[PDB]
């Protein structure tokens, strides 16, 4: 849409990673809702309240189906690690936080309005025929001349209006910092707690008053599937974090609050384009990271020499 | 405008294909969850009747159900919906065989653009009123465009060959489908006898099983058979209309019966076939487009333009 | 979309009734796929394959496994439960599909679809034309407006010769209405005759005594009353559909739709040379009158050659 | 789409209440289809077709199979559960569909739909006409004068074709009366039968030959939830009543078939704006109910003095 | 939509909070519908109506599966707190009321028409080329369109400055939202501790089952618990945002929009002070983007209209 | 869409095959979640930890339903081959990788911007009436100025695109990765498709809990996974063959050198220069879609056409 221009390769990569993690979170949540149980069999042989487990005939436990369901529910709630139960919900929450950090740049009214104004007159300068006339370096239409003069004045006004404050650059930096800290915390806690997603779980829940057995051995059906999902999420979070550190290094490599038009002023005829600062510099850095043609077509409006050529050609 | 080139048989077969898709999807979703077999062992261990005790757990019953679903149920009764889906997808992909190859598609677009442009042209009405300015120049340009179309399409016959290949493919596929479906429609039955050797687990060898979704599968198979038969009758009529009249030759003598102009040449091969297509849509376009073909009409238009200028 | 002008009140009524009937079909189909069971209980004491029906109460021990019960359920559902209760949603869905195909056949048949689209286009762009307003109100006209007015005049002139000769649309609408009314008659006969066979309590005698031990079982179809009220609602909707279709048939019979007189239009307006239209053109003009007569009121302007002479004079003065 | 200007606050409120009622209808329907059961346990101590309700405790052996229990559930759900507790969501769905049909039959009936579409098109064209701004002010181009005169003739022809009858007003009245009557019937029957959605139900179905017990006590697990739905539905219907009742008052306090342009003719310069009647009056009353500005600036196309001024201006540029 | 300009950051943030509150209402709704049950096991050793418990083998209760189901249903209906059962429906009703309060501004036809026509004239004034050149301080058609738009603006001002229905409706919506936030917080915080996993039930079905007291485990309790906690947090955030909204309507009089800085910066110093609904939507626009009100303020000034007629007169 | 012109027949064929693959993976995953289980029976007579296989009456195992569920879960986790368990997830991952490789051409911002500019100018040239006149070879002033502006845009576009070969390089890399992925998929899937069997023997050693060691099981969705794999492999082969053809289409001709000798010989303008690198690559792809677009774009490249347009405008 209109905001795809201000989305560099790191942003679109993080967006695709985010929707992929959202998909695996939805899958894990559906799995948790439907098929997440645990089959618990009592240990007939016990030793100090622990599972001794020392034509064959099957062991008779004298337990009803409802006692088995009660044992399942109690051991699932008590002696199953919270990660193995709430991993998809944590993944969904982390993905939602990441998406909110990515899209708060687009939703906050001040920054959204500034982005809309920038995108709007960049599209208008692209549609301006005098952009083509200036980039080539005859006859001027009255409507075309009025549109060109209005676009020049709008460019000057907007440059004065936004170069004072850098709220958009500061918000983007804060979003990147929050995302990289989130990734650090996510990778730390997920790497720590991934080994607790096990298949065989020994539960000692003390329901001997109701069931008659003390300790039970449980099999978690969706244990290794959840472990595979956790490893996939770890890989995705590692990729997201590497992209985020690259983006932060892009911020810290050079001052994005200071854009120099030296290369364009050397290539083009107009060599008086000022070195703009702060929010305008950041917004121009973004489109330079998408396509340098936008800066090439838009630098002609900033220069006063092109305005000098404008007033001479308008008079003619 | 691609729907104009589609006659009644083409849209009829398309809607039949959508019906087949619905039948296949319904059969598939029935087979995914509702398809199950129920098995009971044979020779098991004011009249007061008492039930026979098989001494089998529920797990042994499920094991017997699976052994008999795999090794006793006919493969048609288990894979009929997927066969329907695959065959109707092949039918749908081959339904536009004569529409998708870029040369034929370009010929279709060129012919329909020409026919629509001379349809909108008032020179047709002027010439029909004569027999029975700027727009003159536009008519002359459309006439030289018609001549260029004659030099570009009439010499080839690839469209007719592609249509006949598509029709023959549809007919042979319909023959195959009717043959195997009629051969295997008797295998979809409710009561089946299952003689798997699971005696070392369950204790029994001979079982009597019921395919619960066998009546519904039989009705679905008969409905699909009816749809296939209707599709094949449609394709057989398409082949009969293809062959009993030579579609490599389009004659304008029916126009000549009431129109005085007789210098109209008879087009052949691709032009003749696709004019027959437009006749199947409606003969008015063909009998109206007749006047744009002959050369004495162009000479008369040239003389009229010379007089007007 | 653009055919809403060609659909009278009966067509809209039948379309919405078909939508509700298709909803009934889908609901019944999902119910019959998921929860359609038959809980069967054996009769302990039987007399000639018929249940005899002969210190606190104690349950009757049948010595049957869960799978023997499932087998009995499957056998008696397949054999003794009536076919109407099993295939009511599928028959309903088939009837709705037939009704929808019959209603929308002339919108898909290319021979009638071409004429219908041509009529709709040259009547709507007729309707929004300014020449209609200026003529019905009765010096200088816009060049584009005048060229458009003469273009639509010539288009109506060729459309009249292209459609008035044939009656394919009228015959197709006749055949669709007749097929719909006979389908309604067949449905309201067979559904009403077989609706009484959807019962809750069904006796089943299936001869599986060598596999279960009992011969007669008193089953119970759970979705029998719900299917009964669904069948009653379907019968009511088919009754409404049939009454609407009989009204459409009576409308098409009393007035000859292969002729259309512009006598009312030619008397109110100054233009008295509007000809009496016939065949398919008359039929769709009657349909448009059923939608809104003022569309045909404006459309009759381009049918009169006095209007043609006036437009030609004005265009010659402008030229 | 373009009919929002013809939908007052009562119509919008009834549409949203119908949406909520449809939502609860779908929710109750899914509950009834999937999770509506009836857990029935036999009363081992029977006293004249009534449950008598009479050393570690031990469970009572009933000697019933699972299938006997399922049969008991099915029979006591079919025969002894009240019809309201079974068909409440379906009845709510039917009532919601009836309300929606009553609301939209105005726009689905071809005659009234055509009339409303024509009125909306004409009024939107007059709203976007620039001469009306000048008509509210007191130069003009040749094109603007031509289109304003054409819109004047269009307005006159539309008034001639519409002001003849009151089919739109009669249809709106009939829909309002039908909605009020439906609300009354729904409230009466629902309030009367809401007490039959109970949790514990005693069933006596006489299946002694198949089960061995006569009387059973059943628990309807969803019943309380349905009760919480049912009262909620009643509340919505109550709202759907009062709003609709207000509409009836608004349609009976003053004759909607007589629209007076007295305020517009006394505020604007043109004081010759005639009082329209019948369907024109009704749609103008509804349009005032949306926003008075639409009718206020449509009044200039009904006044002959505005036509005289337009003709004078056209003579000036002619 | 077309009213995004009228929605400040508090309106858009609470809408996203309303969306996630809707989603956990949906999530809880299908969770309760599908698998909200409780496994109830009778306490055989009843001692003062308790469970005293006065190799190992299972305890035989002599209960059928259907007796267990009946005990489950009866104790779920009776001895389970209503909050643990109807928490998702309560959340759904509350977020539906919040969404209704947020959208009643755009759904009420009077305020909806006023907002629509304000937005239309504001966007068309944004597209007007006259305002840029006037702020800097002309074609025949451009001057005529600006004069007609000037007439439209003054007519709008006369039409809306009479009443304050929009501002009063917004105040009422904020009052209802904050008072419902308060009520939600109190009752939810009070009753969130009743969602327990382990519940003792005593329903007196001894004539049917054989036992008086049964100990039940509610599987979807702790998850519901954390959902409730999550919900509370969302509501807390919602309320805080609503608090600031209340502050924004009480720290300054919104029925009086002063153009003091606006006419101070610009050449036109005759700009009057608007009031009532016009003042309210101008404050809202200032909240979204000051530039819209900045370039709209010229069409309120009689001096700039004097500059307009002389430019039109000189052109003629 | 807007980029359908760039996609040849092989690309859209691979897209349709990938969509069918995604449908297969979704179906397999749905089956795996819903009705993929194991149901296992113990071997009553066991000799050396193996089933001895030593009217009729049923064998009594004395096993509860929960012991059966535990046996099923353990023999599903430990003795079912991982291919049968995770084939739907594997085809899901492979199809997602194929789709990502196919859409990385249009996703990467640099190549996406270059392709968007190329498609936009090609579509503008295709509808240009001056192109029709040049094919035919008195024009409107605005038409001639549009033709001149489009000529200058073509010159600056050529200078912009001929410097880099990133687009062709990216397409080559995507094709290479797709071919390698096809090869690996075919190799591993053909190697492991035989492990999806119906009868599996499990020796899990749960004698302490159940009473038996060896059980013979039966996987319901085994022979259905044996056809879903065997149908999937076929598609991969087709995919690979198509990809192989694309690879062959890279090797026989040099994609960085588009010689206009065929076009300039037929056309009157026999001075059309030969383009290079990315511009040559997308012109070759234009030929693969339809050569008419490249033929029409060729007249906006020759200098003789520029001289003719300048002469026409001078006459104009
Ligand atoms: C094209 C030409 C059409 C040919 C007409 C049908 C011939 C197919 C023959 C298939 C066949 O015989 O395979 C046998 C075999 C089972 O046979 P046995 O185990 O011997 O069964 C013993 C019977 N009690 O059956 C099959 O494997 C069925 C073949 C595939 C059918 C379903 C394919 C599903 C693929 C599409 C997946 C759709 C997902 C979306
Ligand atoms: C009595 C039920 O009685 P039985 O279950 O036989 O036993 C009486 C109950 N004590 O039924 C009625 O009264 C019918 C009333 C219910 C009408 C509801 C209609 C439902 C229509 C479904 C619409 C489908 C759209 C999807
Ligand atoms: C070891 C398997 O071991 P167990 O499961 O114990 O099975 C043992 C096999 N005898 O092998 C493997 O891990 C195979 C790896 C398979 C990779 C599957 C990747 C699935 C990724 C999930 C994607 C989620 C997307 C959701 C949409």
């Amino acid at each position: 849409p209109a905001y795809r221009i201000l989305k560099p390769w790191w942003d679109v990569f993080t967006d695709y990673i985010s929707i992929v993690m959202l998909m695996i979170a939805v899958f894990g949540g559906t799995l948790q809702v439907d098929q997440d149980k645990m089959i618990c069999l009592p240990c007939k042989w016990v030793t100090k309240d622990s599972c001794n487990d020392s034509g064959p005939t099957g062991i008779k436990y004298d337990l009803d189906r409802h006692q088995y369901n009660y044992v399942d529910a109690v051991c699932y709630e008590n002696r199953l690690h919270w990660f193995a139960k709430y991993f998809p919900y944590l993944v969904l929450l982390h993905t939602l936080i990441f998406l909110a950090c990515s899209n708060f740049w687009f939703k906050f009214p001040r920054t959204s309005s500034k982005l809309e104004h920038f995108v709007s007159i960049l599209l208008k300068c692209f549609d301006s025929p005098w952009t083509t006339r200036a980039l080539s370096e005859g006859v001027l239409d009255k409507k075309e001349g009025e549109q060109a003069k209005a676009l020049f004045e709008k460019v000057k006004k907007f440059r004065t209006h936004v170069e004072e404050g850098d709220i958009v650059y500061r918000l983007y930096m804060r979003q990147t910092i929050i995302k990289v800290i989130k990734f650090a915390l996510i990778i730390c806690y997920t790497v720590y707690y991934v080994h607790n997603i096990k298949f065989d779980v020994d539960c000692t829940v003390d329901i001997e008053s109701l069931t008659g057995y003390r300790t039970y051995r449980c099999a978690h059906p969706l244990a290794t599937l959840f472990k595979i999902l956790a490893s996939f999420y770890i890989s995705l979070v590692i990729f997201y974090g590497l992209i985020c550190m690259y983006t932060l290094w892009w911020m810290l490599r050079r001052s994005l609050k200071k854009y120099s038009f030296e290369s364009i002023r050397e290539e083009s005829s107009y060599s008086d384009i000022p070195d703009v600062k702060n929010d305008f510099a950041f917004m121009l850095h973004l489109i330079d990271q998408y396509d340098p043609l936008y800066s090439k077509r838009f630098a002609v409006f900033l220069s006063e020499v092109s305005e000098n050529k404008l007033r001479q050609l308008n008079l003619n | 405008a691609f729907r104009v080139l589609k006659p009644w048989w083409d849209v009829f077969t398309d809607y039949l294909s959508v019906a087949m898709l619905m039948i296949g999807v319904f059969g598939c979703t029935l087979q995914v969850m509702q398809d199950k077999i129920i098995c009971l062992p044979k020779r098991v261990q004011t009249v007061e009747m008492k039930g026979l005790k098989t001494d089998l757990d529920l797990q042994q019953y499920s094991f017997i159900n699976q052994m008999c679903y795999e090794r006793a149920l006919h493969w048609y009764a288990k894979y009929f919906p997927y066969l329907v889906l695959i065959h109707t997808l092949v039918f749908m992909l081959c339904s536009n065989f004569w529409f998708k190859f870029p040369g034929s598609s370009s010929k279709i677009e060129h012919f329909i653009s020409i026919l629509g442009k001379c349809f909108d042209s008032p020179w047709t009405t002027r010439a029909l009123s004569e027999v029975s300015k700027k727009e003159g120049e536009q008519a002359k340009a459309l006439f030289e465009k018609v001549k260029k179309f004659r030099l570009h399409v009439e010499e080839g016959d690839i469209l007719y060959a592609m249509y006949v290949r598509q029709t023959v493919l549809k007919v042979i596929k319909f023959l195959i489908i009717i043959a195997y479906n009629s051969a295997l429609v008797s295998k979809v039955q409710f009561t089946v006898d299952c003689n798997v050797d699971i005696q070392d687990m369950t204790g029994y060898k001979n079982f009597s099983c019921n395919h619960t979704m066998a009546h519904l599968f039989s009705k679905l198979s008969f409905c699909y058979l009816c749809f296939v038969s209707i599709y094949g009758l449609t394709c057989l009529y398409t082949l009969y209309w293809l062959f009993y009249r030579s579609l490599r030759e389009y004659s304008f003598e029916y126009v000549r019966q009431e129109t005085g102009i007789d210098d109209i040449p008879d087009v052949k091969n691709d032009f003749a076939f696709m004019l027959h297509m437009i006749d199947q849509y409606d003969p008015l376009y063909s009998k109206r487009f007749a006047v744009f073909l002959s050369e004495v009409s162009e000479n008369k238009l040239k003389q009229l333009n010379l007089n007007n200028e």
